[PDB]
């Protein structure tokens, strides 16, 4: 039993909450995790793309084989000693990490704010004993190279050409069952009432699957470009994107910067919106005054934190903190997704709003919190309506067949993509007049500018939904859409007059 | 099953009519016609939404 | 008397600064502050807009009513005890703040770099005695929840459903008379010789008034979008935008990040330009070497500051630091505003340029400072000239009525706005071909790119007035304006040739 | 001998490594440094532009003359005393600096990680003895105001109106011969196999020369705009852009922020790409765990640094660290430059690729480093192919003469610039339909979007070559080029159908 | 109300400070026939004076 | 001076830089008829070698 893992997760794994051992729960988790039907492997469109060099580090469970050159047979001590010359900083980073200083964790006295780590260590040891990798009274001495990269608690020899692996999520989940089960519970908690998104999405548990199930990603010839998408979509495969290798610092993963590399840009400017807001600017100003080493539960008390951070807001749910980040999602970044706006009034959304208010009321009053979140919802819908009116114009041109080069120069997208109007593929693939300018513009109006508007609203950045992002750019898009439509009408009217003379 | 489509303006007008009588007239949050913000009768928008909510389930 | 407060402020209040008591000064300040004719309330266009839920916090003196629940009567102690569970962090932030630890200010020694605070506490106490809020031998024990949110130095029971307020600028200015009067003096100091801007503007003193007196803000139906503008324009109403609630750290307000949320973006990228400059990059590198808790006048000595910050440059005037940020303004962000460019050579601006040089001489030589401010001035004019040439083209098309949809699809903006060419409304409202793309492009050329060019120039960010902002994007707008103008000329020339084929 | 300086520098200086004195090496450096033929002065287009007020600080050796007032004469002490209230912070920043606390550097212990500075002080003193500025037994007391602004180790009175100078690269080079020589060695090490760029470029050694040798910069009337470019191109002239005045902290120059003011923007978003990457975000998160005072050679060990920084990657070459940043350059930011893409497979680029692998292998494995550098190269090329296809369209239109206003409203660029297609001038100068919108669009597709795509790839920012920068923006330009192209073809087809009815 | 003067004319006025009416300066903004427009200082001072008066 | 080689030709050459002239690879850049263009390695290597010969 894990106290922070949802009931519907155990139900999905077909496990009893009171009669399930850490070994059985792990085995049920990995069985679903490594199953091609549940998202593992190359995906439905694997016959259209091949791995490049870096892909073995992006999807190790599918593509990774150990290197052939170092024909070596090594032991635990050999890993640290040889790689001190081969990858020095990797050794130095591991040396100062908690994984290598487990005795420090046992020396933690109960008046030290980091004391919870001792309980987590004992929890890790508990899990390993259940599986048979650790003796009942044997203490885990260290988490070294050979543990993650070969096998946990291994003392015998390892073939550098046969036994070396890239540590995936299940590898980390051997010791860290709680966090791995919390992460994998997103498959069961992120279920939309009307199938607005596929079951379990959006989530960190199925981010790679989403990536490889995107048609343009699989279809496009530019593998090196497409692999840029993969680098942001690796949380399914590896656990080192917030707390990185080889220090694996929890304090690091708690800082807003840890989410920035992926949660930024034209279609989700979360880093840009947050940092520019009072919440984020205060976080930048007071990062020295806070204790990041303290966990999220005690962040606002022992940590001294007086402004919210990405992890503090998104990992909190009904008073508890887990690696699950889905249970409060209502808008899911893209407000134009069918069913999302219609769902905003449902009891399902209202209960998730109540959970958000609970988060806000740690600092603000409920009246204040519910006031601004009312503004976030309506402002978002206000942005959506602006796009919907502009989309009605361009979509009417598509149905009439009047878009520039729609019948003269509109080549079909790469297999297995089907040609259509305002499809995602048109953002990463273009040839001739597929897409048209107006088509791309209204696509970017929703995908980029409407998304950023909502992100600005959700993360309290005034300029992020008015002047700079959101309303401002959407105003320009609407105007330019309307301008081109009127221009293409009076040109059609002129062309008809020329036809009236022939 | 799947939700029946409702435009954002109709979603705004519906939300604007929360805690209000069907005869109460509210301003649009999105629409401007003839140099003025379009006024909406709350009874009409609640009827518009209730019709769509029943056009799927 | 308050030494930092200008003479023109007392002249507007009809007060003799020599004999005028703190109570009289405060009363005359608030008298103007809460007066609709001087900017308070909903403004001239109030009948066109209504508050939303969050407006009760954005403009409390007009919209705030205490919550109906809980139906409870509370005392000073009760405020802290209950909200310790209800809004736990707000009590916690207040606890570790100065307002809750006034004894720590009395115990300040003469060798301590923060000793000036004890004199500020004594000045605050003297203000409250004059107003009758404090006894003559009574000392201010604390600044707690009941003080700001109900009444200063309250000793009796308070009703949560009737007596609670959102602390406005006059609420803070009850004790902090100096800073409140320093801020209000912007109404009197910021006066343009030829009426370039409304009197007292631009300023933090009238930022909300300016917001609600903007036609599109009152006219537009998207209230939640409109309130995003309001959130950047609340300095007039509340004093927690630089030094935030509930810690109210003065050190925090001195940091460049405190100004960033508002002074950033498409029409004034001050944060972007400053951070990317050497000044701002140094500030990010040296922030742990500086003492932020030290006051601004000792910042470069006792603090150890060697790179300038937003607060240090803009609050400084003639060697002294003051909540008035208006006294050195010459360009006022938007270089296209009529009169501004023509006023840059006046004695009024030249005197204010002397004041800026003074600010710069804290580090640079006068020669160096006058060399770069000459660049800022001429460069800003060079960017303005590029806009004016492009605007001539688009304006000609408006006069000729040849803009796309000008005669077929140009609906009127929402009331009480009136149709025009390249008006601010067209940035927050659009329907049909109002505005047209060319009209919007030239509007943004001035409003966004010319504005950012000056900011880049004013805040020493080279890429911010050349490649990335300013000259680059303006070049593009000029290029695209000229390109469309030619296209439409030869399209109408072709249209005329088709008309000749219809004479036959 | 300075072992960090390459052989070809001494060869170009016509000097023997082991025989040349510090005085001889300096003077030969300055001889090339101050020579108009080698890049100094106003350049080839000097008769087209005049200095502005700030130009005396941007290029002192050409433009600087001391101020007429104050008419004052002063000793070493009087420099500090008067400027203590005249320029208060300059004095304080100098007082905090190492240049004012030389005795503290002498008292440094051998086990201290900052001990190398004592060796550098004696290194400086050895240079000054050779040049006859310091006695054989005499030690340097301080590096003060009179030393850099008048003359090194002056012991008498100075005239504020005639003797005051702005400290250029040769001023700093008098003492810091190593770093001056290392920086000037870029002239000799940055030689492209097929002349892709001019010899010794791109580099900090010739950044001002490159600036003034750009036609628009000299040709455009907007001098104040033009000097904005100058402010990012002053490393040749002055040494205070990474380690600023008057603290002159080497620890400051090691911080990524020191490069940002120049290495950022639409045509090279290095700062944006690096900081948004894992490398750069970790540098933001862990900047207090790292000892920045530690030299770049020890940063990854004794400093505690676990993520790479601008300086660490670009100043490292084959296990060394020098003020030369040119010896691993293969793409040089702009991937569209003729010969660059074709050279990426040569032995020359492959050797520089191996040098890059060395830099990455300090942390990552060779298999990983080569895997990503391969992605970088192919991705950059995939970006170049997208641009090239778009350019083939717009270039065709120019040659056909069909661009908007090409034969109607295309005024000539200012002298001495010649008219052309998609020339750099059209980014900083425009009049009439010169350039046309399509022309400028494809110009910016190469200059801005393609360059930013490479930078994002080179600096490991996933969104910086996909959605936000590079591919995303290039997709839009391509679409808009193709859309306008078809529109103008349809317009031309309608043009011909009207002309037929008129015949 | 201050009389409207264009930015280019403001630059030309600045360029003619402490200069003779017969002196000729370059424009800061204008290019014609592939050359920076030269401006006689007597013309720009007269244009500014007639606006202020 | 090196003879001009297009970016797409550099990719196709790099994709073939290991294998046989009779082998077929996918393009990194080209899409025709709703499919990625298939490139014969003999065609691309000969195109590069006849360009390097012009030097
Ligand atoms: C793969 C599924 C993952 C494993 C296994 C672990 N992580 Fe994370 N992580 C993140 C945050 C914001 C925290 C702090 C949580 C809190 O304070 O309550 C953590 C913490 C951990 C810990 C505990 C370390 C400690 O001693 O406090 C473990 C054992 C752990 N994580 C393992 C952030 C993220 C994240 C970004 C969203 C991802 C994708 C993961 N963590 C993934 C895994
Ligand atoms: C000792 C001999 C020195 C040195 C090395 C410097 N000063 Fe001075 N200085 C003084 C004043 C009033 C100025 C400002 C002049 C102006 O802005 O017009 C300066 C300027 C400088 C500079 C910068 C020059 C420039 O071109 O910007 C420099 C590098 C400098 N000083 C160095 C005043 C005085 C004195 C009057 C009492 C004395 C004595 C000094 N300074 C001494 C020195
Ligand atoms: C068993 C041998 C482990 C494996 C495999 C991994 N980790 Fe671990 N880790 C382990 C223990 C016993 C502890 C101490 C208890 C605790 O939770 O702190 C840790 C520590 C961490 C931390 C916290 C470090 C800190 O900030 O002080 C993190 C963030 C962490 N571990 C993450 C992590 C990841 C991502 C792993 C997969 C590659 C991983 N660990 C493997 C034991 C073991
Ligand atoms: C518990 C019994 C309380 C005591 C004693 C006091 N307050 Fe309170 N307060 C309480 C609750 C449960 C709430 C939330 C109401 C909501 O719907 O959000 C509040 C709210 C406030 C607020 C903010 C009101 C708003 O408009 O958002 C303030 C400023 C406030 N409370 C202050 C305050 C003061 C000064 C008190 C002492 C006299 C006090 N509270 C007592 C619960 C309780
Ligand atoms: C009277 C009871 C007060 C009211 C109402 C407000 N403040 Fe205050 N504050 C008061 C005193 C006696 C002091 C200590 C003296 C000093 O000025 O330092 C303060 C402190 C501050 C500070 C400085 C805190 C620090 O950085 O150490 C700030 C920035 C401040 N006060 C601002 C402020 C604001 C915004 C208020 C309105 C909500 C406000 N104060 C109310 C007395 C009183
Ligand atoms: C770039 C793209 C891309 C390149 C082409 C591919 C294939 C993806 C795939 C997706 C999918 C699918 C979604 C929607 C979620 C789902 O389940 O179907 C999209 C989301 C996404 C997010 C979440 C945004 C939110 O909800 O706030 C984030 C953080 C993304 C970021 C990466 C990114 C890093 C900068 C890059 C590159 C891409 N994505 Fe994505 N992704 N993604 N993405
Ligand atoms: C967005 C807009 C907006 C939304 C619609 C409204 C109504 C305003 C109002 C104004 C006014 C008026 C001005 C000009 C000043 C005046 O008194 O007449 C404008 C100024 C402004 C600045 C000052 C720029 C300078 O001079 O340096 C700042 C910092 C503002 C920023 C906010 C902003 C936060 C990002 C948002 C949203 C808006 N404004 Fe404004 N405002 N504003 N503004
Ligand atoms: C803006 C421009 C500019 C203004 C009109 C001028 C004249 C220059 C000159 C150059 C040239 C030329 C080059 C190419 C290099 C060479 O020798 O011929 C260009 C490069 C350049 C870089 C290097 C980019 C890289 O990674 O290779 C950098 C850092 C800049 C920086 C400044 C700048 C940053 C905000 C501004 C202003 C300009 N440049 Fe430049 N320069 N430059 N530049
Ligand atoms: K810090």
């Amino acid at each position: 039993d894990i106290s922070t893992v949802p009931d519907e997760t155990y139900d999905a794994l077909k496990l009893d909450r009171g009669k399930a051992t850490p070994k059985e729960t792990y085995e049920a988790l990995v069985k679903r995790y490594k199953d091609p039907a549940h998202g593992a492997g190359k995906g439905t469109m694997g016959d259209y793309w091949e791995p490049i060099a870096i892909s073995i580090y992006m999807d190790p469970n599918t593509f990774y084989k150990p290197p052939v050159s170092p024909k070596e047979v090594a032991e635990r001590k050999d890993c640290v000693e040889c790689h001190s010359d081969e990858t020095p900083v990797w050794v130095r980073a591991w040396k100062r990490s908690t994984h290598a200083n487990l005795d420090k964790i046992r020396n933690l006295k109960s008046d030290d704010p980091l004391y919870y780590k001792k309980g987590k260590l004992e929890e890790v040891e508990n899990n390993l004993r259940s599986m048979g990798k650790l003796g009942e009274k044997e203490t885990l001495k260290e988490v070294g190279c050979i543990d993650c990269h070969v096998d946990v608690n291994k003392k015998d020899k390892a073939d550098h050409t046969k036994d070396i692996r890239m540590p995936t999520a299940d590898t980390c989940g051997t010791c860290h069952l709680r966090e791995f089960a919390e992460r994998e519970s997103e498959r069961d908690t992120m279920v939309w009432p009307n199938g607005q998104w596929p079951a379990g999405r959006p989530s960190h548990a199925l981010d790679y699957t989403a990536n490889i199930e995107t048609t343009v990603w699989a279809a496009m010839p530019q593998r090196e470009v497409a692999e840029g998408c993969t680098m942001c979509h690796t949380n399914q495969n590896k656990c080192d994107n917030c707390h990185t290798r080889h220090e694996f610092s929890a304090a690091e993963s708690r800082k807003p910067e840890a989410c920035a590399t992926c949660h930024s840009g034209v279609d989700h400017n979360n880093w840009e919106a947050y940092t520019m807001s009072k919440h984020g600017k205060l976080a930048e100003m007071n990062r020295d005054k806070w204790n990041w080493e303290v966990r999220l539960k005690d962040a606002f008390s022992k940590g001294g934190q007086n402004a919210p951070t990405c992890a503090a807001c998104h990992m909190e749910y009904e008073g508890e903190y887990t690696h699950n980040i889905t249970r409060k999602t209502r808008w899911a970044n893209y407000p134009f997704v069918p069913g999302i706006a219609e769902n905003i009034t449902s009891d399902w959304s209202e209960a998730r709003l109540d959970s958000w208010v609970l988060t806000c009321t740690q600092c603000h009053s409920e009246r204040f919190a519910r006031s601004y979140l009312d503004l976030m919802d309506k402002g978002t819908l206000e942005g959506l309506a602006k796009y919907q009116e502009a989309n009605a114009i361009v979509h009417k041109m598509y149905e009439d067949g009047t878009l520039t080069g729609q019948k003269t120069n509109r080549p079909n997208p790469p297999e297995p993509e089907k040609p259509g109007f305002g499809i995602f593929t048109q953002l990463f693939w273009s040839k001739g007049n597929n897409p048209a300018s107006l088509e791309l513009k209204v696509l970017e109006m929703a995908e980029n500018n409407l998304a950023k508007m909502h992100v600005g609203l959700a993360h309290v950045n005034p300029g992020g939904w008015t002047y700079t992002e959101g309303w401002g750019p959407m105003n320009r898009a609407y105007v330019e859409i309307q301008d081109e439509y009127t221009k293409m009408q009076e040109l059609s009217a002129l062309q008809a007059r020329v036809n009236k003379l022939e | 099953s799947s939700l029946a489509p409702i435009s954002a303006k109709d979603m705004l007008d519906y939300l604007a009519c929360k805690d209000k009588k069907p005869t109460d007239v509210v301003k649009s949050h999105t629409e401007v016609e003839n140099g003025k913000i379009v006024r909406v009768k709350c009874g009409d928008i609640v009827a518009l939404v209730q019709k769509a909510r029943e056009q799927s389930g």
